Parts: C-alpha cells; structure tokens; sequence
C-alpha cells in the first residue's frame, strides 16, 4: 500500500543490479567480485520483490545465498593457497594444485551467474517473468536489469579462467614450494580434506533444498504454504500459459548471453601460437551450429 | 603393498574353477532334483491340472 | 603464520591447546543442553500453533478470537 | 582434404617446390593491367599536374587501342 | 533434457523424434480407411473445441 | 627425491593413471579399449577394402607440403613472386566463404531473418568487425611484383570468400609505423590484429590503402631483395 | 438445427490460420504447403453406410482381441474420462528416452560435421551427395525403428492383457458394435466405463 | 622446512615515531597506532584531485553506460509489445476490494465510543478519506487494467459466439 | 462441465477452504473447487518433492490433477489474454479483420523482428 515502495524498489533494484554485476566485471580481486556480485543479486532481489510475487524472492535469495556461500569458500581456498594475496593477476595454472576447488568453483559459478540451462537462469527468468512495465522510468530500470543480468558471464568467465586455467602470472614461489617431489604422496593437497567434504556436501544440499523449493512453487500443482499476503498478480500466468511476445523477449535475452559467451570464449586478446587456429575453431563451429540447426529441425 | 602372485588360467583358483564348480555343485540338484520335483509335482495330476472354480468367475455384472 | 611466544602470564587465548578439552566438552555441552531443555519447557508452556490439516475454528467457541463488549 | 575424392588435377606441391616452373595462376576479379585506372575526363587541373608520365602513357595508349578498334568498326556501318 | 525451455525459446522448436501408436493396423479392410477418416475428423474437431472452449470459457468464472 | 618406496600404503604410479586423461604423461601402457588397440585387434581393419578407403580418402599427399620452399605460380607472365599467405589466408577464405551459405540459409531457414539480421548488425558493429572482417579487408593474402609497370599485384580475399587482385604503385608505397596507427584503431589491434604483423604495416597513399602481412607468411629472399624492391 | 459436423468443418475453414497455423520460415513455409496437398481430406460427413459388417464367428480369438484394442483406443480418443491413467498409458503411445532423443541428435551433429567438412572442403561430388543422402535415409528409418520396437515389444503384450480384461468385463459383441463405422459417434461419447472407478 | 627460522621479529610491529605536530583540527581525522598509523578515509582513487573532478570524470565515463542501455531500450522497444500485467481479475473483492471499501466506510472519523466529543480527525496521526493522492494512483491503474483484460476477454467470447452463429447461417442458408 | 468445476460439482465453503488450508494464491483464483481435491488426495498419498517433480500423471493423483490442470489453464489464459494474444499474433490482419477484440488490436504492435 506504498506509493514510495511502488517507485523505489524496481529503480534502486535495477540500478543497484546493474551497478553491481558491470562493477563484478571488471574486478581483479576475487572476494571484490564476489562483494559486487552480491550487490548485483541484492538489487535483482529487490527487483523480484517488487514484482509482486514473494515466491520468486524466496526463490532467488537461497539460490543466490547458496551459490556464493559455496563461490566464496573456494575462493578462499584460491587465496589462501596463494598466500593472501587475492587479486587474481598473480594467480594461473591453479587447476593442478587446487583440481577440487576449480571444479567446483566452475559448477558454483556456472550456477551462480544465471548461465543458461541452471538454476541461476531459472530465478532470473523468473524475474523477468514477474516484471512490471506501468514503471514511468521502466526504460532504464529495464534496461539496467539487462545489462545487470548478462554481467554474470563476464565475471564468473574472468575469476574462473583467470585463477585457474591463464598463465603462469603468479610467483615462482607459490609454484615450485608445492610441486617438490618430495611432497609426492597419497595425503598430498593443497587444501583440507574436511574443506573438500563441506564444499561437496554444501553443493550436494544446496541443489537438494533449491529442487524442493522449485518443486514446491515452480510446480502445476502449487504446493506452498501460505504467504500471508493478500496481492496476487498475474505474474504466474506467463510461467504457467506465456504468449510468443514474451517467448520472443526472453529469445533475445538468450541470445545476448550467447553472443557474449561467444565473445569471452573467442576473443584473442593476446597473441598466441593458436590465434588463427581459433578462428578456423570458431568459423567450424559457427558452420556446425548451422548445420546442426539445419538437419535437427527440418531434415530429421 | 598387497604383491598378490597368481596364475592366471594356469592354476586350481582361477579358470579352471570357473570350469569345474558349476558341473560339480550341480550335480545332485540335476540327478536328485528335477526327477523328485517332477515326481512330486505330478504326482498330483493323476487326473488333470486343472483348477475347479470356485468362486465362479464365470459371472458378470 | 609462524608461532611465535605468548607472555606466560597474559590470559590471551592465541595458541591455546587444553589437553583436557574431551571432559570440558562434555561438561560444558550438557549441562547447556539441560538448561535449554528447562527454557524450551517454559516457552512450550506458551506457545501458539494454527490449527492441524482438517480443523476449523469455530467462531463461537472461546478459542475464536474476541471483540470488547463496551 | 576430400572424401570419396580423387586430385588428379591438383597441383602437387612437389611440382611447386621447384622455382622456374611454368604455372600460371587465374584468379577472379584479377585486374593485372592498370590500362583504366589513370583515365579521367573533366580534370580540374593539368594532367601533368596531377600524373606522371607513366599514368598518361597508360590512357593515351588505352585511348589509342579504342579508337583504332572504333575505326575498324567504321568499315561496316 | 527434462526442462527444454530454454531450447525451445532460444533455438525455436525441433522435429521430434517419430512418435505413432501403429494401432490401427489391428483391423483391415475399408473399416479400416473409415475409422482412420473418423479419427481425423475427431482430431480436427478436438482442437477446434478446445479453441472454442478457450475462447468460449471466459465469462464461466464470476 | 621422493620417498614413496620407504612406505608400503603410499600412493604408487600406476594409482596415477585416471589422471593421465587430464595430465599429459608419456605413454605407459595401451588399454584394452583403446583405438589404436582397437584398430590393430578386430579383423576387419585388417581388410584390404578398408586399407583401400583409408589410403585414398581424407586428406592427400599431394597437398602436403614437400618443402620449407615454395614457389607459387606466377599471377603474371613477367611478374616474380614476394610474398604468399600460408594458414591465416586459408582461414580468412573459410570464415567469408560463410556468407555464402549461413547468410542466404539464415534468410530461408530461419523463422526470423529480420530478428537474425538485428542481432547481428551488433555483433558485427561492436565486435567482429575490429575481430576478423576489418583484418581481412586490409590482409594481404599474397603480394607479387609486375616489373614492367614496376607495380604490385596484391591478391586479396572479399565478402563471399572471393579473391581478387589489384595493382599499386612501388613509387606510392609507404611506411606506416604502428605507433602512428596505433590509438585510431586501437580496437582492431587489441582483438583481430595478433596474426598479422603490425611492425611491418604499408600503406598506398595513392587510395589510403592498407597492407597487412600475415606472421607466419612466406617470403621469397630473391624477390624481397630486387632493385625494384630494394 | 444445423448438422454438428458441418457447422465444425465450417468453423474449422474460418478458424484454423488462429489455433493450428504458428509462424514459419520459407522453407517451412514450403513444407507446409507440400504436406497440405499431401495431408488427408477433412470430410465433414463420412459414408458410413456402404460399410456391411462381419459378424464375430468369423473372426478368431487373436482377431478380437486385436479389434477390441482397437475399440478401446477409439473409447479412449472420444472419450476421455473411459480409462484410467496408467490404463491411457498403455494404450497410448509410448514417450521416447533418452536413447533415442541421444541418437537423433548424434545423427544430427555426425551430419552437420559431415557437412561442414564437405563446404569447407568443397568436397560436393555425385558421390558425396549420394552419401549424404543414404545417411540420412538410414538415420531416419533407424530414427522410426525405436518408437517400433517400443510399440510392439513393451505396448502390445499389456495391451492385449487391457483388451483380455475389458473382454471379459464388457463384451466381445460390445467391442465389435463399437469397432463398426455406423456406431453412433454421439453415444460413445457419453459412455460411461464400468471399469473405472472415477 | 629446511632451516631453523628464529622467532618472529619485533620488525614485525614497527614503532612509528611521530615526526609531525597532532594539530588539533585534524582531531579523529586520523586512526592513530603505535604501528601504521593511517587516514581515517583511504583515498585509492586519488587519481582524481578533487570530488569534483571525481564526479566530472564518473559522469564522462558513464555516458558509454547511458548509451548502451539506450542501444538495449531501443532493441527491446522496437521489437517487444507490452504485456498483459495486473492484479487477478478474479479476485477483486480482496486487495482492490479492500482499499475502497476502507476508503468507503470511513470508520477512522466515527464519534466516540465514551461520548468524549473526540474522533479521529483530533491527532496529529489523523485519517483523511478524500486525499486522492499516494497510492491510489496505482490502485486506479490496476483497476483499469483489471477492467481492461475483462473487456477484452468478453470481446473474444463476443467475436467467437458470433463466428459461431456466421458458420450456422451460412450452411442453414445454402441447404 | 465448467472447468473450474470439480468431478463432483462440488463447492466447498469458508470453513472447509480454511480447514483444508488452501494457499492465497490459488484463493484468489477460481480454481478452489479443483484445487481442494488435488490436495486432499495429495494429503492422503504422500510422496517425495522428486516424485512430483518428475511424475507427468502425478501418479495416484491422476483425475483430480486432470480437473486441476484444466481450471489453472483456463484460469492462468483469461489472466493473460494469452488467447486473444496468440490469435493477433498468429495473423494480425486477419485478426483485427475480424474484430476478435478491438480494445486489444488498437493497440498491437508485433514488433520489427518478428517478421516485421
Ligand atoms: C583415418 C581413419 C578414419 C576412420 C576412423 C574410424 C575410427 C573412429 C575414429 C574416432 C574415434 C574417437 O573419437 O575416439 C574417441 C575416444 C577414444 O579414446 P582413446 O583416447 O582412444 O582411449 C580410449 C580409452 O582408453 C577407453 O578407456 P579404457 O580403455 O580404459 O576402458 C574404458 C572403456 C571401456 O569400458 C571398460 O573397459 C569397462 C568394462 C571392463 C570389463 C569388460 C569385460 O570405457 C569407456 O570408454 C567409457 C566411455 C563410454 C563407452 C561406451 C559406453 O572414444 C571413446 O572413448 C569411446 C569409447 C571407446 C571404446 C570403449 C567402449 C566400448 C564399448
Ligand atoms: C545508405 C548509403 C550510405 C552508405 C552506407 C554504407 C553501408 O551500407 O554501411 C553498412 C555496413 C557496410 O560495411 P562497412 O564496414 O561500413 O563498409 C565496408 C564494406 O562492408 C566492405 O565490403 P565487404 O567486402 O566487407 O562486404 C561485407 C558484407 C557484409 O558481410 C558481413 O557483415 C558478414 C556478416 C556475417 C556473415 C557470416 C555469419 C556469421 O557486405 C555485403 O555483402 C554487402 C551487402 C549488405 C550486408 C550483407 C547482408 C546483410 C543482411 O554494413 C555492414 O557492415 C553489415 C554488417 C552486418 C551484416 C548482417
Ligand atoms: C539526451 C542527449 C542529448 C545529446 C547529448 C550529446 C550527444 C552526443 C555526445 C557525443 C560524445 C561527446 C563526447 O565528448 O564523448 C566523450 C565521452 C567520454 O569521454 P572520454 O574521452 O571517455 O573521457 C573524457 C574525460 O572524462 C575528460 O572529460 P572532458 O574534460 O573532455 O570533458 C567532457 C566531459 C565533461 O563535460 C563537460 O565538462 C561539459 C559540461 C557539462 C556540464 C554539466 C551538464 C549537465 O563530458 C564527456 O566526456 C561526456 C559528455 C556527455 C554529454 C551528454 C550527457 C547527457 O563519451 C560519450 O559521451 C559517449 C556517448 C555517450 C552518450 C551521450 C549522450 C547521453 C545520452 C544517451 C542516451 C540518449
Ligand atoms: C551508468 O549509470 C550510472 C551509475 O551506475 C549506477 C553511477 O554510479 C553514476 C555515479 C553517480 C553518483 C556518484 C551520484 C548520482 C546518483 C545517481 C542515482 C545517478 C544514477 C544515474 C543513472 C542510473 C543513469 C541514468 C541516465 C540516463 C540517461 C538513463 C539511461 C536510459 C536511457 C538513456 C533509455 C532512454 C529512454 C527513452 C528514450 C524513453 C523514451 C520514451 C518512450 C519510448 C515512451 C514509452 C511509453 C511509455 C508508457 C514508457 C514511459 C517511459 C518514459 C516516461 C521515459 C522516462 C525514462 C527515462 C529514463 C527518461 C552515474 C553518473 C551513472 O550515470
Ligand atoms: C538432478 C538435479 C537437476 C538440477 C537441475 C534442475 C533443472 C530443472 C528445474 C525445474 C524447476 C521447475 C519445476 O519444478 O518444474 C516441474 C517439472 C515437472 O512439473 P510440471 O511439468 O507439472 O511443471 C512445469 C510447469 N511449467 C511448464 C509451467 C514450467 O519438473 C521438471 O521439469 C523436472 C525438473 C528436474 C527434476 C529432477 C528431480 C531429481
Ligand atoms: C534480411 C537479412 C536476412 C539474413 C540475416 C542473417 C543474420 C545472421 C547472420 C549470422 C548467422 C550465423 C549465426 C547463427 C547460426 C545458427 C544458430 C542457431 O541454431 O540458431 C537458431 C535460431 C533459429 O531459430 P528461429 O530464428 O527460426 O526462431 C527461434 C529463435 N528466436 C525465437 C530467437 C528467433 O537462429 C537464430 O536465432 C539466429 C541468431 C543470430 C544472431 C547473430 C549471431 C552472431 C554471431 C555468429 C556466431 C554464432 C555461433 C553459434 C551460436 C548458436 C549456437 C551456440
Ligand atoms: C553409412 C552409415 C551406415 C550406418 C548407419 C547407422 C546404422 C545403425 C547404427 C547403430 C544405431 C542403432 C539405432 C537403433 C537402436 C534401436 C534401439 C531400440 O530398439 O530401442 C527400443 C527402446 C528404446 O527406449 P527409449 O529410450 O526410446 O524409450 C523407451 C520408453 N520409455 C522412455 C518409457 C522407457 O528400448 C530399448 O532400447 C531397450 C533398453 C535396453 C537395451 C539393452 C541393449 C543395450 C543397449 C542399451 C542402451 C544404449 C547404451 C549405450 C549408449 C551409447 C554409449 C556410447
Ligand atoms: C563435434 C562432434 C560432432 C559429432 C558428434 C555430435 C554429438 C552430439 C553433440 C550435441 C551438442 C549439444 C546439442 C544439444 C544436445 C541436446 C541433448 C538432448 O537430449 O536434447 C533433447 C532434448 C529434447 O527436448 P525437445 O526439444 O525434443 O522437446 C522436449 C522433449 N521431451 C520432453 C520428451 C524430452 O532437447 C532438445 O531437443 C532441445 C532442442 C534442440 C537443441 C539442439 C539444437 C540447437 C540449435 C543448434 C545450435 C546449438
Ligand atoms: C547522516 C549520517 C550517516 C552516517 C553513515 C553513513 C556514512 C557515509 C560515509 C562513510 C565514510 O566516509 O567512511 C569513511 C571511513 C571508512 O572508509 P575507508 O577509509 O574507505 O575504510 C575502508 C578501508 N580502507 O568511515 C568513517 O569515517 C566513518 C564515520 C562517518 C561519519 C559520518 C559521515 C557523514 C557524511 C555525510
């Protein structure tokens, strides 16, 4: 029954979800990105929020609070291997010594990030499902919560390449100290088997509570207790029975993330011994992707 | 650790017990069981197998 | 970080292994849970539950709630 | 390279790896004689000023090689 | 495989996999075209009423 | 240095080996299913009909390179040969050719042509057109000499995947430092100009046309050390 | 009033461009044109009278059992309350898995590398084509081969034993009243199945 | 490992010697320490002289931001129709109920229950049933667009009876 | 008949919805008489968030599910005007032609991308 809350929650939501990724974009430090991130989800939340529906709150705040629970612990792995420095412009060729931490820093940024096909993408399309378009400023609220949505894959691609699969940028000490042969043995890590277990088992339970809050309210049969709130919208109706407007918007969503996927993957910053062959790879595969469209659609 | 030695397919433990057991283990339950069990089952079909219907089941709504 | 020496007689807690810590546990953890056990009675003494799946207030019992007969 | 193909008429890179052979390469779009790229009519300044005597020889004789062709055609109008 | 939403939204919708009861091969004859030329015209009729319905049903809730 | 022999429970090397399909060791052993036991286990490789397939398909002899000299044929009669693109040439030539096939198939396949074009018109403006095509448009993907007009005959690669040959002067040829092209096209240089080399940049002054020499293209010494080309 | 079936093939002429036309792209657009002339007449009215029916004597046991199957999937298309759940999934057909979804789509992508090694190749000959073309005939008669497999192997058995259970329970001469082409369209559909607890 | 590291040394926690006058007007401007002494604000974008010059170079630099999202309004403008966003139609009687029947009763301005000559209008928290302002703004769009949709599901179920009964005239007439 | 009528045709009263504990949200559809059924039944069979998560026919809960899942069609089209909606989109012009809704087809604009 607010005409304050009505103005400021899908503005400062926006403004702040838009900040927030674009600013996690371009951070070096990895608990800065991750600070920025939240920021980013804290104003998608309040995005969700004001769209009416307090399922999709719900829903978002434990995948987001799950997700960069988990993000943050093996960045803090990432640091402490690295000596507490955690800018990750000295850091590279992670993957050997933390094989744990970049696997599952990759399933908890790809979840995080809202990249397509995971439950990040499903609370995001959620929002995007719920929102209101009678805003005055509905252009750049719109428009931030783009720019703040597609934000997630530039953040999560920079952290995730550049701890553990870039070069060599780190320190010649934290390399050689753990790679002696000495060290070679059955009890070798560069982690803490229990930091292991509670990465595993907070991943494992994380997407065991985000599926029964998704079975709970995302399912034709709505099984969630009572909010205690007497506003209902129709926001669920373009989940459960959309139109082909909205089918197409959400299209052109995806295809922004795909476009910027294919960017961070392809771009050649630097040179390489590799540079023209990754053109010839991406020429083969955008013909591959044609074709495959081809022949899945209309062929067989 | 565990150095384990062991023959393959040239020893007692190993495909020669693979070739062995089942012809010996079933010897009895194929010399002694089926021509009991055939005995025993149709001992009772003097006359016939069949099942006198009780309960009907030849009525219906 | 490198251990380095504590004063003897600072009551700092840095570095500080009690090589008795089973019986400490022990003796801190359930006395702790009798306590709370005694609190939780007390508070279950005034708690508050909707009605089970298959119940209904009925407004004129005196369960239902009530307005001030002026 | 191919599949279910034969390069019978492929040129082998044994060949080209002896200089002076006597290939000659066609390609599309492959202008090799600038015999139009310095005509221009209507010129603000001298031809002089503007080319050298290479590019004028180029038109004059692409000039030249037109208007004996327009004559020969002349005898049949 | 179980949510292709996203799929279906970003890459349009593919040719499904061939999917037919091959039930009707049970009876043979001119019973058999008659049944099929039934079960057409119920076909077109079904998705015609459920249009109708849709279109129809509106007002049912008050 | 390691001291995994003195204990008994410590890991061993062959414990090692579900790593070797991440950690690139030397070749231990060959598995049971591996394809190269595969090949040399079942019969019908052994086949003179598969032999045969394999001996006349995929790529040929022919095309392989015999040599660390090349001698391209000749775009011209009098012309003698400078410089020639080897791989980067081959995969500009297979991206453009692209617009011959996935451009016409987007307009007939595609439920909306309209909607790929405007996604596209970004794509290009904003990131391939400093990538791949602006590269392309000034990559010289071979370089002759014509004596007679003492010119240059510079074959390039245009929109369709075509080829196409145009002739400048020796005289109007210039140095372009890198450093003076460098903050214009800033863009193109940090995304799309890693294949070619930008400390030797030329320049037609003549059309403003730019040459870009490919890194790992060829140079002929005989024709890069003619009076014509000092 | 007017005839049902007529008024619906009428409604269905002014209609069908809303609910069964979606959007297309021109080669769609061509598909679609081709499958219209080659798509089956929607009669409104269908003779059913030239139909002289064969009583059940002649048929044998298997037959019936065959037709009552038939009959029940007739029920089951005009009535849709006559079967239960698990009833309606025997006798529908039979979803794919993973398997096939798996094959179609590798079959999908060892063509699209097929064919974008022949573009980039330009490896375009009689031979080639003809390869392609026998490769996708294979792919789809392999692709039809699973639902078959499925149908016959897992569906007929259970519903031969639905059809055995609703024999006995309704009647070899109801099912073969039903099969019958004259059989009022209308009654069936208000039938109510005494096999099923609703 | 390797070497026999002597303990920590007292290098560790430097002494800061105070070479400078505390001056009175920089009281609590400073977080002051034996070790590191520091600013009580950190500056690392002091690449910026001055807050002006700060908010001169972040409004320079986010003109690119205000034009892309410019690029993504108009992308989405010119190629997306406004959807159909409101309250449930089907229960009106409930929020938009409420606010008007509220608004209607006006139950804030009723006489004493004592007799004590005071309503609600005498406070400085008062109720006002004629303010037309705040939220009803939002109230009164919702309504409208609730009234909206309604329409134009009664268009349809319109046009479809009337299709119907076209499709009946047509083959009736024809016989 | 009605979709958001029940097999039994059956509505249920204040009470009985606050006995049965029906969400808000369906409250506020009018799909209460199909909805209270589901969740008895649901009640009465117990099963795994995975079960309904992955079952397509909900398994035991079959008709009332079928009676369900008709109301919320109905109910979540008329709160979308998806049918209106989707018949402007499939042909505009014939489509505003016909007048399906004029207050809808005054103000539809499909959108340059999608085939203009
Ligand atoms: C010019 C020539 C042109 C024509 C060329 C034609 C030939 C094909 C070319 C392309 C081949 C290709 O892409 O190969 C990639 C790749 C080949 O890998 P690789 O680098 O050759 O090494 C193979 C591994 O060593 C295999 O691992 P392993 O040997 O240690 O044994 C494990 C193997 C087999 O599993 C077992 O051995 C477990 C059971 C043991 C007891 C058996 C009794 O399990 C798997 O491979 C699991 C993956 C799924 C298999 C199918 C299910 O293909 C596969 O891995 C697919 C499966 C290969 C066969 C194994 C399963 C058989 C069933
Ligand atoms: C109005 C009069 C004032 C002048 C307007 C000039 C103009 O049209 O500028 C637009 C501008 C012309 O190019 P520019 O870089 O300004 O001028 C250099 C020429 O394009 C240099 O020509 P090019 O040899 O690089 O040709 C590039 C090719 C354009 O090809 C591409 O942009 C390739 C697009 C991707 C294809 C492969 C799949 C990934 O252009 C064409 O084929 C010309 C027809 C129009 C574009 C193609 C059809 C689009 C539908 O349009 C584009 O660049 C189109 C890019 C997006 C295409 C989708
Ligand atoms: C509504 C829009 C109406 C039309 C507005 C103008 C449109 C055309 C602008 C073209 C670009 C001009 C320019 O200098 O761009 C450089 C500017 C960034 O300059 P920079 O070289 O990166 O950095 C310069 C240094 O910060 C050092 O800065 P500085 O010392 O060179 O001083 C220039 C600086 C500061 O400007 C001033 O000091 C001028 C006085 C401002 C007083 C307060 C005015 C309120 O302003 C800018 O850099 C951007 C000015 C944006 C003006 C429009 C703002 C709305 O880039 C852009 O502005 C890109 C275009 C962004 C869109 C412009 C229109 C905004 C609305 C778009 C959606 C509708
Ligand atoms: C990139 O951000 C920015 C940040 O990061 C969040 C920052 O930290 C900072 C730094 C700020 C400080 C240090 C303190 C300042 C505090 C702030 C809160 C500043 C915040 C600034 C912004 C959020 C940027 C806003 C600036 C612009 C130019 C808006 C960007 C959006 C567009 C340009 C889209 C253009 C919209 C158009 C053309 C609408 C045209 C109308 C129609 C098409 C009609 C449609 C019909 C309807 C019914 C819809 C109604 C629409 C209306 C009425 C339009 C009204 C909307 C508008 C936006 C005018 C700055 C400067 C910044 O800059
Ligand atoms: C195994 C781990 C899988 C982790 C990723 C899951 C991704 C899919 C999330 C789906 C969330 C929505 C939902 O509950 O859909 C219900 C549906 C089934 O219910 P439904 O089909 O009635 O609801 C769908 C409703 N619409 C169409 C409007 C969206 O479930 C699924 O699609 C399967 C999800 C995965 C279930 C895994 C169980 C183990
Ligand atoms: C009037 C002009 C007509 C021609 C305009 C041509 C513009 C596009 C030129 C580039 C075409 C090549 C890129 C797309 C290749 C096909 C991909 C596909 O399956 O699309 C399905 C769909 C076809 O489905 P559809 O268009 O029938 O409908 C469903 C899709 N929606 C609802 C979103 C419209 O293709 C597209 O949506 C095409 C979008 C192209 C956007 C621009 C791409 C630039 C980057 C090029 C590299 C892309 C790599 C592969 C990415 C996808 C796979 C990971
Ligand atoms: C020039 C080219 C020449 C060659 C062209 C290609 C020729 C064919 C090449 C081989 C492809 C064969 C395709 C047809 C297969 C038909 C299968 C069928 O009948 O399915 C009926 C169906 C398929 O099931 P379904 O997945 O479709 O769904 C059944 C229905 N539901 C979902 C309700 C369960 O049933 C089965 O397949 C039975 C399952 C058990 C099968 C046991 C045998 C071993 C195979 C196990 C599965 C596969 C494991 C390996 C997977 C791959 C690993 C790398
Ligand atoms: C480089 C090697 C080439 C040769 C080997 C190729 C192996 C296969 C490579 C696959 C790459 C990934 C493509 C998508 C995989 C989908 C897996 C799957 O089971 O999908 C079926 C599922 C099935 O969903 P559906 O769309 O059929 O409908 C739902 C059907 N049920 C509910 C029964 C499952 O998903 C799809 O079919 C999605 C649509 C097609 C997506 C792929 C094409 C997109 C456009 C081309 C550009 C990309
Ligand atoms: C109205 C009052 C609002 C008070 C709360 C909001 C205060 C906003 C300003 C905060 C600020 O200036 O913080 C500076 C300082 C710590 O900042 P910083 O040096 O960056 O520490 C991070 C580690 N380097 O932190 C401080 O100086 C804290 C004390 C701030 C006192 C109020 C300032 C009000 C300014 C208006």
């Amino acid at each position: 029954l607010s005409k304050y809350a009505y103005f400021i929650l899908p503005l400062i939501g926006s403004v702040t979800a838009f900040y927030g990724g674009l600013v996690s974009a371009f951070q070096s430090d990895t608990k800065k990105t991750l600070a920025y991130s939240t920021i980013s989800h804290c104003g998608f939340l309040m995005v969700s929020y004001s769209t009416g529906v307090l399922e999709f709150v719900i829903l978002y705040l434990y995948v987001h609070g799950f997700f960069k629970a988990a993000t943050f612990l093996c960045v803090g792995n990432v640091n402490r291997f690295n000596r507490n420095i955690q800018d990750f412009k000295r850091m590279g060729g992670f993957y050997k010594y933390l094989p744990f931490e970049c696997l599952a820093s990759f399933v908890c940024m790809i979840n995080l990030s809202g990249l397509p096909l995971t439950l990040g993408f499903y609370i995001k399309h959620l929002l995007f499902i719920g929102l209101v378009e009678s805003y005055t400023l509905y252009p750049l609220i719109f428009s931030s919560l783009i720019l703040g949505a597609i934000a997630g894959v530039f953040y999560s691609y920079r952290l995730f390449y550049s701890i553990f699969f870039d070069t060599k940028k780190g320190k010649k000490a934290i390399y050689l100290q753990a790679s002696r042969i000495i060290l070679n043995s059955k009890f070798y890590s560069n982690t803490s088997l229990a930091s292991n277990l509670s990465i595993t088992f907070l991943v494992l339970i994380s997407y065991t509570v985000i599926l029964y809050l998704y079975c709970t309210t995302l399912n034709n049969y709505y099984s969630l207790s009572d909010l205690k709130s007497i506003y209902i919208n129709n926001a669920y109706s373009y989940f459960y029975k959309p139109d082909y407007n909205f089918l197409n918007a959400v299209s052109i969503l995806n295809w922004f993330v795909i476009i910027l996927l294919i960017s961070v993957i392809y771009l050649n910053w630097r040179w390489s011994y590799y540079y023209t062959k990754s053109i010839d790879s991406l020429s083969k595969f955008i013909l591959f992707s044609f074709f495959f469209f081809i022949f899945s659609k209309y062929i067989l | 650790m565990r150095r384990i030695f062991w023959n393959f397919k040239t020893a007692f433990v190993g495909l020669p017990m693979f070739s062995l057991a089942p012809k010996n283990i079933l010897v009895y339950p194929i010399v002694v069981g089926v021509p009991l069990y055939t005995f025993i089952v149709l001992q009772n079909s003097v006359r016939g197998f069949a099942y006198f219907d009780e309960y009907d089941s030849d009525v219906k709504e | 970080f490198q251990k380095y020496p504590i004063p003897r007689y600072l009551h700092v807690g840095q570095w500080i292994v009690n090589k008795n810590w089973k019986w400490n546990t022990f003796h801190m953890f359930f006395p702790t849970a009798i306590l709370c056990f005694m609190v939780w009675r007390n508070s279950m003494i005034s708690t508050a539950k909707p009605p089970n799946y298959g119940e209904y207030v009925d407004p004129q019992s005196p369960v239902a709630p009530k307005a001030i007969k002026y | 390279s191919g599949l279910l193909r034969n390069f019978e008429k492929l040129v082998c890179q044994s060949q080209l790896s002896k200089a002076g052979h006597k290939l000659l390469l066609r390609s599309p779009n492959s202008t090799l004689h600038p015999t139009a790229f310095y005509y221009k009519r209507n010129s603000s300044q001298r031809l002089a000023n503007e080319m050298d005597v290479f590019q004028l020889g180029l038109a004059a004789a692409a000039l030249t090689r037109q208007a004996n062709n327009y004559a020969q055609l002349l005898d049949q109008v | 495989y179980l949510e292709p939403s996203y799929f279906h939204e970003t890459f349009g919708h593919m040719s499904q996999p061939p999917k037919y009861d091959l039930i009707d091969s049970n009876i043979n004859g001119v019973e058999k075209k008659l049944n099929k030329q039934i079960l057409h015209r119920e076909h077109n009729e079904h998705k015609l009423d459920g249009f109708v319905s849709m279109f129809k049903g509106s007002d049912v809730a008050k | 240095g390691d001291i995994r022999h003195k204990f008994s429970n410590e890991i061993t090397d062959d414990d090692y080996d579900y790593q070797r399909a991440m950690h690139v060791k030397p070749p231990k052993e060959e598995s049971l299913f591996q394809l190269t036991n595969i090949l040399s286990s079942v019969p019908v490789f052994k086949t003179r009909f598969f032999l045969d397939f394999i001996a006349r398909n995929l790529d040929t002899n022919s095309a392989v390179s015999t040599s660390d000299f090349v001698a391209p044929p000749r775009v011209h009669e009098n012309s003698f040969f400078v410089y020639h693109s080897r791989e980067l040439g081959n995969v500009i030539r297979k991206y453009r050719s692209l617009e011959s096939i996935v451009l016409p198939g987007a307009l007939l396949t595609f439920t909306y042509p309209l909607f790929a074009a405007f996604v596209a018109i970004p794509s290009y403006y904003f990131m391939f057109n400093a990538k791949i095509y602006e590269m392309s448009r000034r990559f010289v993907v071979r370089m002759d000499v014509l004596p007679h007009l003492e010119m240059i005959s510079v074959q390039r690669i245009g929109a369709f995947g075509i080829l196409y040959t145009k002739l400048h002067r020796i005289q109007d040829l210039e140095y372009v430092p890198f450093d003076q092209v460098k903050e214009q096209e800033n863009y193109l240089w940090a995304i799309g100009g890693h294949g070619v080399d930008n400390q030797l940049i030329f320049k037609d002054r003549s059309t403003g046309e730019f040459f870009y020499f490919e890194r790992q293209g060829v140079w002929d010494a005989k024709g890069l050390n003619h009076p014509l080309l000092n | 009033n007017v005839d049902q079936h007529e008024l619906k093939a009428e409604m269905i002429k002014e209609l069908s461009h809303y609910y069964d036309h979606h959007d297309l792209s021109l080669f769609g657009k061509v598909q679609h044109f081709v499958e219209h002339l080659l798509e089956e007449k929607h009669h409104a009215k269908i003779n059913t009278s030239n139909f002289d029916q064969k009583k059940l004597e002649n048929f044998s046991e298997s037959k019936q059992i065959s037709r009552t199957v038939f009959a029940l999937k007739k029920i089951k298309t005009f009535n849709h309350d006559f079967f239960t759940s698990e009833e309606e999934m025997i006798l529908e057909p039979l979803p794919l898995g993973i398997l096939t979804y798996g094959l179609k789509y590798a079959f999908a992508g060892v063509d699209a590398a097929l064919l974008t090694y022949f573009w980039r190749n330009w490896n375009f000959n009689v031979r080639t084509i003809g390869l392609l073309g026998g490769l996708v005939g294979i792919q789809m008669a392999t692709l039809h081969i699973p639902n078959l497999v499925n149908e016959v192997v897992i569906q007929t058995p259970r519903r031969r034993a639905l059809a055995k259970k609703y024999i006995s329970a309704y009647g070899p001469q109801f099912f073969h009243d039903i099969v019958n082409p004259k059989y009022d369209i209308e009654h069936l559909r208000h039938l109510q199945n005494k096999l099923n607890p609703y | 490992h390797g070497w026999d590291r002597p303990d920590v040394p007292l290098s560790f926690n430097p002494l800061y010697v105070h070479k400078r006058e505390l001056s009175i007007f920089d009281t609590n401007m400073w977080m002051y320490d034996q070790v590191y002494p520091e600013y009580v604000i950190s500056y690392n974008e002091i690449h910026l002289v001055d807050q002006w010059k700060g908010l001169k170079e972040s409004f320079s630099q986010s003109a690119y931001w205000w034009a892309m999202m410019a690029m993504v309004f108009g992308f989405y403008f010119i190629n997306t129709t406004p959807r159909q966003l409101g309250i449930d139609t089907n229960d009106l009687k409930g929020f938009l109920g409420e606010y008007y029947g509220q608004y209607k009763k006006r139950s804030g301005i009723r006489s004493n229950f004592l007799g004590l000559d005071v309503t609600g209008e005498n406070s400085i928290i008062q109720p006002n049933y004629d303010r037309k302002n705040g939220i009803r703004d939002v109230i009164d769009s919702l309504n409208a667009d609730a009234g909206k949709r309604k329409l134009i599901n009664l268009e349809a179920k319109n046009f479809i009876e009337r299709v119907e009964k076209e499709c009946e005239q047509r083959i009736l007439k024809k016989g | 008949g009605a979709w958001n009528e029940n097999q039994q045709h059956y509505k249920y009263s204040k009470e009985e919805i606050e006995a049965y504990q029906v969400p808000m949200r369906i409250k506020a559809g009018p799909c209460v008489d199909t909805y209270i059924p589901l969740k008895k039944c649901f009640q009465e069979n117990p099963t795994s968030f995975a079960a309904k998560m992955l079952d397509g026919r909900k398994g035991k809960c079959a008709k009332e599910f079928k009676y369900y899942n008709t109301c919320l069609n109905h109910w979540q089209t008329y709160e979308n005007n998806s049918h209106v909606t989707n018949a402007y989109w499939a042909d505009t012009s014939k489509a505003n032609a016909d007048g399906i809704s004029n207050t809808y087809g005054g103000s539809f604009r499909k959108g340059l991308a999608w085939l203009n």
